[PDB]
RNA sequence: AGUAGAAACAAGGAGUUUU
RNA sequence: UAAACUCCUGCUUUUGCU
């Protein structure tokens, strides 16, 4: 039974001028659809409809990215421009610690200079970056002199590190009525990312995660013997797949991403006081098979104390370039370059020297965004399965050993490249590492505007390709669905390629 | 005995032991999973952060005792603290290290019993052993499919039952027993748990495991058994399927359950082909079941099928001695008859042309649904006996038995017309068109027959009209059992002889089995039923059939444009093209082949016309015999399921589409390969 | 030369490449802050698009909800949810009219479903809001809690073990005013010491009472906790997910019970099962559509969405349907299902956390509640938020907000799906009455719809009918996120069609590697994630032994455990190479300390240990075979071999896995953020428990594999097997008669302590 | 500063001592 | 009162007490 309380509260929920349930759960037994549906098309608007505008290859205006200054360079490392401080074959005094192997690199860079800012940071305090490098260019020399044997490094904290590193900048928290009175209490910026615009260089990252290298980056596991047809037609499938992502500059930034997110994931569990230092290594396998142990640069990491999930740890990011800040500044508006030394080049004609820099900045990553770059070994993955799946569409077409069709031909059917001669058409391998350099670039400046975005830019994509395929597509107001794309273009230089990528794939796709 | 003290010294301290007395049998129950820490929303990366903490496995107080915090390397292997919400300590990796490589050695020969099931699964697989890549599309089915049932085929709650038994008889609470199959496997099961070790408790909920039958839906291209089941990613794929055998015991129960859905797409397929008396001898030597081949199994197999004994009987094997009617067992057990040809008139005044079986004869019918004793003379039942699971089954063994006792009130209660015939060039036998006709509607049959007064005595009761058991009266002469009809007959082997018709003929000449005696129940597979051809392409699906059809020309074109010029009649008699032919009208039949094989002829004359798009568009249709025809040929029919939807003569169709700059070919949506430029380019 | 990826869908068609549109590589969007700037977006949005019903006002609540269905009919494309309750029960009278009888008969294993069901299936779920601490407590710690508050109250009548009588006496709980619940606050104490003479302090938990009323019992019953849903893909925005209450839904386990039998009874409803049985349904009514395939007709698909498909919902026709398909039933029947409807149509959301302040002079922050937003100088706050307080600061009753209309995330489906199925049930020919029919399927939210009609002026009339028949019951599909275009190319919850060969490509990789619940059962189960999902989502061979290849790459980095041929280091290698030089079964020792990797694509559905087990020497897996075990606390049913992996389609499911019992299937740590809350004393009375309740568990042999359901009285509940111990071993034992009287001695030595 | 995006982090939390 | 040192915690830090 109902009682006293619910029965009462049983009445207001209800349908208007239904006060009873007991009335009502009468009234619907004795129910027969009179034909009240077309009753109340009658009733309804004529105005309310879902009328079917025609989609024609005349039809869809490009999309329209946002306005303002140019976009900044946001990935967490360097991508086209590091530099590989190389020691080759680490078997003796390259031994298995990165703090050890870092060392041995830089012992093998002879040029150094003194510290000069080249570009300043325009809205931090300068020297507090110079004194930066010069405190761990002389906190690194605090090991190799002294044979105490450490494993990591902590660096002290100074003045200049505690500023870029967020140390008590943090407004602790009061209770709300013990100064309610202060003038400028409000509520947190809640606004709107000022938006930015797209720039040249964000495509010229990923022309250079695109094109092969020397190096082979990946080098993993085995698995057991391939006794089976199918094992032995995927793993003929499989080394085939390797043979241009162990060679692919974007594979160089999945394994530095893994490892950078790796050691900051591991040294903010350990470490939740002081300042370590971490060096940022990647190792490349060669052509012939000679191994070698690449530094990129250093990382202070900040106070670690991650109460949330997406609490943020503020470290420093050294790396070191070759590319002159004054080339192209609309780009790095978030660093301060530096000038630490010179090498020796080696030119096809001649020979050349040319300077080094230090690009320092101060960052930031949650535990997620420190989590999703150690499975950024599943760009490899997202990257292979069309390709697998690229053999599904052409499974039906030969019905016969079809891995000894793709990367025997060089059939360069698949078009990729946009030139002044035209859509460049590309092989099989060119394909298999712009899948991979767009699923890297997926990680690296993966934010909420993306998702965003390709979730209503997919809802663009497949209904071109209905009309490409004449099967007259028809929507109901597409105006507003551009409005729900161009709501997420703010700010990211990814979402501001890929956008602008659509709208050069909507003027190829509908000539 | 020792146990309850410590059940006593904990009460006389605080309260605290003392809500453990006030806790019910409820909260036991809930606090069982009492978690003060929650679920882990992200597992994933609280395994990759508390891995880099210095203690991240909690591991019982007992490691305490039993396990140094001293290695010989310098680490320290556990720690001093209590994990939050338990007497549980915290111990690093380095416990587990050290406990794999310097811990007790028990030796427990009986392991292996205890996880059975997967050590099944690598003597399935490595005295498996693997075929080479048939190269073919996947045309996936999705269903709920069996997953590692076991034995005795017993209820999941009856599951339970004989496992709570046997962990410990005093908590089993089972108000049925048991049957008695059950009674002799869980005394085995018994003495089993000591053989063991002094065992767990795991032990048990293990034995529950291998008796769980899951069934879930999963995309099974190719064979459904619970010896398939498991690997289902081995096997199936892109382009490609991977011929699978995998080791063990090939059943006795369901092989022959294996074989007969397998000869069942096989005679089918026959009578659509051209050939049946050459087809299914040629595809016997092509089909594979779970890798032992048709032709092996067929030698060793005493079990009587309508299709498996069409497989036997063209090879050249006997069949029993018993004849069918409507897909039934009938075995004469006494009496002898005569053939008589005589003509009735029926309710339509249709003449329908009977072997009139002049002599009083005992026979026992037996279905798949029914057991019965036919008693029938000339032109008349006198007795019939009869049991069935129900009164549906009931239903079509006295409908059969009517038909066959050819008398005259069953003659005149014909109400219209009989035109079943079959799908084929033929005709078909006024007995399997009388019994089509009451099995769909016989109330006016059962009117007509007679109705009598009955005596129940032995529970011999009786049937009324309305299809309703009665011990009152009854229809005449047929008296209903509540028991099961005894039959215990066993028939020889006689050899038999086969025409193309698939006309089973004994040494006398009597039509035995034939392609009207199939039944049309079509099972579900259990060994991967594996054919080399391409007669997979009707299992796959009518809209399949049409697809992989034009498919087969594109690639094989060059065989094909030699066989379009030199030799057609080879290239119409091939058994990839009477895969279309199931799916031809059967008012256009021969229409269709007589207009495309003259169209043809038409285009080998003038030289100029060929065009490699009719060619493609038409070929499959004149694998059919054709006939004169007058000119109407030109509403070119196709079925697909249900709807007959149409090609045209000239240009494209929603069903056959060709785009010329895109040379490519789209059938019913689906793109069919690319055919090359040459024939396009020369005449 | 200038590179995009994305022309080369100029050569490869859509659904064939679509997985690379899928950022699913980079992680996810997190909410930062709070859900309150997103409850109160929706609380709004909500009372914006029902924003002409009657507004009533509760009679044992106060709260002054909106009553919106069956109001006035919509004039625009806006979206709204005035349902015509005339148009609910008969667009699904018409569902027994197509499947005779569904409603009647799925009710009877419902009626058995509710006679077999304990308290125990309703605690197992997500986390739950109690009411006692105002706070997502998992789904054990709210349920027992809640209980002894009715043991604290004075009526408990729920100890019967079956929920009903739990479902009584929560309708029951709404009468008792008084509802003295328990009040745990923290103090210290002193003590000494006499070995170094020293005097400290020490920590400990007193108790405090606490009442309740109508007005704030009620309020408390009938609140839904609104939590941001994290790590939502596909959305620039957020949404709350809303956290039902411990009362409601122990009504909501049957209304959904009954919901889902009648959608595995329909054949276009594929959330009832995985995503397997969906490819079958989708691809099934393509070639349902093909069945009246005529000589012309023009069939037009339609890859719907529905937009704000959960604000324009409404319980008080949710109540109109299982008042409906629960026709002729018994009166306790039909009244028990019913409760659920009612306590949604009712139901008030809290507002979440609050706000973070910031002082931009004094360099300060601080937060207030949610409950404070009823009274504050409306200058605190910045030009957005003022506009979202304003619009339901007259909906604020205790902190709380009234939100009748609409329902929202994580509470409920499958009832309005049944609503949003009885549509596209209409479009069957022998209703429409016309040349245009319809047929499709409905997902949540995500449907399609396949229409045909002989011209395009027919299939024009024919979308537009279903569109305005779904406006009848308040669902809106997104002018925005759909479209229209022949057979053979759409989707349906990201499943993707082309032609006849569906890509799935939904729930794409979020996981592939280790998600660690073990150290052998994360490999168990992360073989067992490429087994499976060569099955049921689609990846192939190749990227079957390359998921395979780095799954084991990082699970040598998280367990540190490479080999001792990669002369590498980490915290061990020396002792690695014992089993090396010793074991002639070099190529044999398991993976979880340092072996080689034999798994491949012929055996994964073989367990780890049970594969390498018919080739090592005695030595190893001998010290693998002692089932004493420290590092695996052999678990119960529900636990032994569950991880609850998340995919997309749903919030949780729960997978099996292959794991053998072995040394490497331990417990990870427990958080202890738990010992500096206030909140210590769930803890340190609790914990103690388990460790005594598991030392019952031992003298009964099934209570660790079947439930224990008997007397109360845990103490007294041993002792009648005792005694029944007892009598079998004095008949007939091993052991001395004289030993069975000291057995004796203790039973009454127990009843000695009153 | 920085991360970030519609609200957040920039340690939270407990003790003692000195205009 | 402003400075330093002392212990716990890293999903439970979302909030009920004295």
């Amino acid at each position: 039974e109902i009682t006293g309380t619910m029965c009462r509260l049983a009445d207001q929920s209800l349908p208007p001028n239904f006060s009873s349930l007991e009335k009502f759960r009468a009234y619907v037994d004795g129910f027969e659809p009179n034909g009240c549906i077309e009753g109340k098309l009658s009733q309804m608007s004529k105005e309310v409809n879902a009328r079917i505008e025609p989609f024609l290859k005349t039809t869809p205006r490009p999309l329209r990215l946002p306005d303002g200054p140019p976009c900044s360079q946001r990935s967490k490392f360097l991508l086209m421009d590091a530099l590989k401080l190389s020691i080759e074959d680490p078997s003796h005094e390259g031994e298995g610690i990165p703090l050890y192997d870092a060392i041995k690199c830089m012992k093998t860079f002879f040029g150094w200079k003194e510290p000069n800012i080249v570009k300043p940071h325009e809205k931090g305090i300068n020297p507090n970056y110079l004194l930066a490098w010069k405190q761990v260019l002389a906190e690194l020399q605090d090991i190799e002199n002294e044979e105490k044997i450490p494993k990591t490094k902590n660096m002290r904290k100074t003045s200049q590190l505690k500023w870029a590193l967020g140390e008590n900048m943090a407004p602790e928290k009061v209770d709300f009525e013990d100064c309610k009175d202060v003038s400028d209490l409000r509520q947190y910026d809640s606004d709107e990312p000022k938006p930015r615009s797209l720039a040249s260089w964000i495509q010229s990252e990923f022309n250079k995660a695109c094109e092969l290298t020397d190096s082979s980056w990946i080098e993993l596991d085995e698995i057991g013997e391939d006794v089976a047809p199918i094992e032995h037609i995927a793993s003929m499938r499989r080394n085939y797949f390797t043979a241009e992502v162990s060679h692919c500059r974007a594979t160089e930034y999945i394994m530095k991403g893994v490892y950078i997110n790796t050691a900051l994931l591991n040294a903010s569990c350990a470490a939740m006081d002081d300042f370590q230092l971490i060096p940022m290594i990647s190792k490349c396998r060669t052509k012939e098979g000679r191994r070698k142990t690449n530094l990129y640069g250093f990382i202070i990491k900040g106070r670690s104390h991650l109460r949330n999930d997406t609490d943020v740890v503020n470290f420093v990011s050294m790396e070191f370039s070759l590319t002159d800040p004054r080339l192209e500044p609309h780009k790095w508006e978030k660093y301060c370059v530096l000038e630490i030394g010179d090498m020796l080049l080696r030119t096809a004609i001649g020979q050349v020297s040319r300077p080094m820099f230090l690009y320092v900045r101060t960052n930031g990553t949650s535990k997620i965004k420190m989590k999703w770059g150690m499975e950024m070994r599943r760009c490899l993955l997202q990257s292979l399965q069309q390709i697998e799946s690229m053999i599904e569409a052409e499974s039906s077409v030969k019905e016969k050993d079809m891995t000894k069709e793709f990367f025997e031909n060089k059939s360069e059917t698949w078009p990729i490249g946009e030139s002044p001669k035209g859509m460049e058409e590309g092989s099989i391998g060119k394909v298999c590492r712009t899948l991979l350099a767009k699923s890297v670039f997926n990680s690296l400046y993966a934010s909420p505007q993306l998702e965003g975005f390709s979730a209503e830019s997919r809802k663009l994509l497949l209904i071109v390709q209905a009309l490409r395929d004449n099967l007259e597509p028809g929507t109901f107001d597409l105006g507003g669905l551009y409005e729900a794309i161009e709501e997420c273009l703010i700010n990211d230089p990814w979402v501001l390629l890929n956008a602008s990528w659509f709208n050069s794939f909507l003027t190829h796709a509908l000539k | 005995m020792e146990r309850i003290k410590e059940l006593r010294d904990l009460m006389s301290q605080s309260r605290t032991r003392e809500i453990l007395t006030k806790t019910t049998v409820d909260h036991m129950a809930i606090i069982k999973k009492y978690t003060s820490g929650r679920q882990e929303k992200n597992p994933a990366l609280r395994m990759k952060w508390m891995m880099a903490m210095k203690y991240p496995i909690t591991a019982d107080k007992r490691i305490m005792e039993m396990i140094p915090e001293r290695n010989e390397q310098g680490q320290t292997l556990w720690s001093k603290t209590n994990d939050a919400g338990s007497d549980r300590v915290m111990v690093s990796p380095l416990a587990v290290t050290w406990w794999n490589r310097n811990g007790p050695t028990t030796s427990t020969v009986h392991y292996p019993k205890v996880y059975k099931t997967y050590f099944e699964k690598v003597e399935r697989l490595k005295h498996g052993t693997f075929g080479p890549v048939h190269f073919r599309n996947q045309v996936k089915i999705r269903r709920r499919v069996d997953i590692n049932p076991g034995h005795a085929d017993l209820s999941a709650k009856e599951a339970q039952d004989v496992i709570m038994e046997v962990v410990f008889p005093n908590e089993v609470g089972a108000r049925i027993l048991t049957s008695e199959s059950q009674l002799t496997i869980t005394k085995e099961k018994k003495e089993e748990l000591q053989d063991c070790k002094i065992a767990p408790l795991m032990v048990a909920y293990m034995l529950e495991r291998e008796l769980v039958r899951k069934t879930r839906f999963l995309p099974v291209a190719g064979g459904t058994s619970s010896v398939y089941i498991e690997v289902l990613h081995l096997t199936q794929g892109t382009c490609w399927e991977q011929m699978y055998t995998p080791g063990g015991e090939v059943r006795n129960d369901d092989v022959d359950q294996s074989l007969i859905i397998a000869a069942r797409n096989i005679v089918r397929r026959a009578t659509v082909s051209a050939d049946p008396l050459a087809s299914l001898l040629e595809m016997c030597h092509s089909t594979q079941i779970g890798g032992i081949r048709m032709v092996d199994i067929l030698r060793q197999n005493p079990t009587e099928e309508q299709a498996v004994d069409i497989c036997k009987a063209a090879m050249g094997l006997r069949i029993s001695s018993s004849f069918s009617f409507g897909g039934f067992t009938f075995k004469r057990t006494s009496g002898s008859s005569v053939k008589k040809e005589e003509e009735v008139l029926t309710g339509n005044l249709q003449t329908l042309k009977i072997r009139v079986h002049e002599g009083y004869e005992e026979f026992t019918m037996v279905g798949r649904r029914a057991t019965a004793i036919l008693r029938k003379a000339t032109r008349r039942l006198i007795q019939l006996i009869v049991s069935g699971r129900d009164e549906q089954s009931i239903a079509e063994a006295i409908i059969v038995a009517m038909v066959f006792s050819q008398e005259d009130c069953m003659i005149k209660a014909v109400r219209g017309d009989l035109n079943f015939v079959n799908r084929a060039n033929q005709r078909l036998n006024p007995m399997h068109q009388l019994l089509r006709h009451f099995q769909k509607d016989a109330k006016v049959l059962f009117q007509n027959w007679g109705i009598e007064p009955i005596d129940n005595v032995m529970g011999m009761i009786g049937i009324l009209p309305d299809m309703t058991p009665s011990a009152e009266m009854s229809l005449r002469g047929v008296r209903v059992s509540k028991m099961g009809v005894d039959e215990y007959s066993s028939t020889e082997r006689v050899v038999v002889s086969i025409d193309r018709f698939l006309r089973v003929r004994d040494q006398q000449g009597n039509v035995l089995l034939s392609p009207e005696e199939v039944s049309e129940t079509q099972g579900t597979e259990k060994l991967t039923i594996t054919y080399s051809s391409s007669m997979m392409w009707e299992i796959n699906g009518p809209e399949s059939v049409l697809v992989n059809t034009y498919q087969w020309i594109i690639r094989n074109w060059e065989t094909v444009k030699i066989q379009w010029s030199q030799d057609p009649t080879m290239l119409y008699n091939k058994m990839e093209f009477e895969s279309f032919q199931s799916l031809v009208p059967k008012a256009a039949r021969g229409q269709y082949s007589g207009f495309v094989r003259t169209l043809f002829q038409q285009m080998r004359d003038v030289l100029g016309t060929f065009d490699t798009v009719q060619i493609i568009k038409l070929l499959p249709f004149a694998a059919a015999p054709p006939e004169q025809s007058r000119m109407q040929f030109s509403s070119l029919t196709v079925n697909v399921r249900g709807s007959g939807m149409r090609i045209l003569v000239r240009g494209n169709s929603p069903v056959f589409n060709y785009n010329k700059a895109t040379k490519r070919l789209t059938v019913l949506g689906k793109d069919a390969g690319a055919l090359t430029e040459d024939p396009d380019e020369g005449t | 030369m200038d590179v995009n990826p994305t022309l080369l869908f100029l050569k490869v068609p859509a659904q064939n490449a679509i997985s690379t549109t899928f950022p699913y590589t980079g992680d996810p969007p997190y909410s930062h802050g709070t859900g309150t700037g997103y409850t109160m977006d929706t609380v709004n949005r909500t009372h914006q698009y029902s924003e002409k019903g009657k507004w009533t006002t509760n009679t044992e609540t106060g709260a002054p909800q909106l009553n919106p269905i069956d109001g006035p009919l919509p004039e625009d494309n806006e979206p709204s949810g005035y349902a015509q309750t005339d148009c609910v029960l008969e667009a699904m009278a018409f569902l027994e009219k197509s499947h005779p009888g569904i409603f009647e008969n799925s009710c009877l294993e419902t009626m058995e479903i509710v006679q077999q069901t304990r308290v125990d299936k309703l605690t197992q779920g997500r986390q739950t809001y109690d009411w006692t601490l105002n706070r997502n407590q998992p789904a054990a710690t709210a349920l027992a809690n809640t209980i002894e508050v009715f043991r604290s109250n004075g009526l408990t009548a729920n100890e019967s073990g079956r929920l009903i009588d739990f479902l009584k006496d929560v309708m029951e709980s709404m009468d008792k005013g008084e509802m003295e619940i328990i009040t745990h606050f923290q103090r210290k104490r002193r003590v000494r010491d006499n070995m170094t003479k020293k005097m400290v302090t020490q920590r400990t938990i007193g108790k405090k009472k606490q009442r309740l009323n109508k007005r704030s019992y009620l309020i408390r019953a009938l609140t839904l906790n609104t939590m941001t849903k994290d790590a939502e893909r596909g959305k620039l925005k957020r949404r709350a997910i809303a956290t039902p209450g411990m009362q409601i839904r122990g009504f909501v386990y049957f209304v959904e019970t009954l919901a889902r039998s009648i959608c595995e009874k329909l054949e276009q409803s594929g959330l009832p099962v995985g995503g397997n049985e969906k490819k079958a349904k989708l691809a099934n009514v393509v070639r349902k559509m093909m069945t009246n395939s005529q000589d012309t007709e023009l069939s037009f698909t339609i890859t719907g969405d529905n937009t704000k498909w959960n604000e324009n919902q409404n319980p008080r026709m949710f109540l109109a349907m299982i008042t409906y398909i629960t026709r002729n039933q018994p009166e306790w029947f039909r009244n028990v299902l019913s409760i659920a409807p009612i306590m949604f149509s009712n139901k008030m959301a809290r507002l979440g956390k609050g706000y973070m302040f910031e002082s931009k002079s004094m360099k300060l922050r601080t937060q207030i509640p949610a409950e404070m937003l009823a009274s504050i100088d409306l200058k605190y706050f910045n030009e957005s938020t003022r506009k979202k307080i304003e619009k339901i600061r007259p909906l604020l009753i205790d902190g709380t907000a009234s939100l009748s209309p609409g329902m929202m995330m994580g509470m409920f489906n499958m009832l309005s799906t049944v609503l949003g199925v009885s549509i596209l049930n209409l479009g069957q020919k022998r209703y429409t009455k016309t040349t245009y029919w319809w047929d499709g399927l409905q997902s949540s939210d995500d449907f399609a719809l396949i229409v045909n009609a002989p011209n395009h002026e027919g299939i024009q009339a024919g979308v537009d009918r279903f569109y305005r028949t779904c406006k009848l019951v308040g669902i809106n599909m997104s002018k925005k996120k759909s479209y229209i275009n022949r057979t053979g190319t759409f989707e349906f919850t990201s499943f993707f069609y082309r032609y006849g060969f569906v890509a799935n490509f939904s729930m794409e990789l979020p996981s592939f590697g280790v998600s660690g619940i073990n150290e052998s059962a994360d490999m168990s189960i992360g073989v067992t994630v490429i087994k499976n999902n060569m099955i049921n989502n689609d990846l192939g061979p190749a990227t079957a032994q390359m998921a395979l290849q780095l799954f084991i790459k990082d699970y040598r980095y998280t367990y540190r455990c490479h080999r001792g041929d990669t002369q590498i280091q980490t915290r061990r290698s020396f002792e690695l190479k014992k089993l090396w030089e010793q074991t002639r079964s070099k190529a044999g020792l398991l993976v979880s300390d340092g072996g080689p990797n034999l798994y491949n694509i012929r055996n994964l559905h073989i367990p780890e240990v049970c594969l390498k087990w018919e080739l090592m020497d005695e030595d190893y897996q001998g010290r693998l075979c002692n089932p004493l075990n420290p590092f695996v606390s052999h678990k119960e049913i529900e636990s032994v071999n569950n991880a609850v992996v998340m995919p997309a389609h749903g919030p949780a499911k729960s997978m099996e896995y292959d794991a053998v019992a072995t040394t490497h299937s331990w417990i990870p740590k427990r958080n202890r953020s738990i010992l500096n809350t206030s909140q210590r004393g769930i803890l340190e009375d609790e914990q103690m428990y388990q460790k005594c309740c598991n030392l019952f568990e031992k003298f009964f042999p099934s209570s660790s594999y079947r439930r224990p359901v008997g007397i109360s009285s845990m103490v007294e509940a041993m002792v009648s097997r005792a005694r029944i111990d007892a009598r079998i071993d004095f008949e007939s034992g091993r052991i001395k008669k004289e030993e069975f009287a000291e057995i004796m001695k203790i039973c009454s030595t127990i009843e000695e302590l009153r």
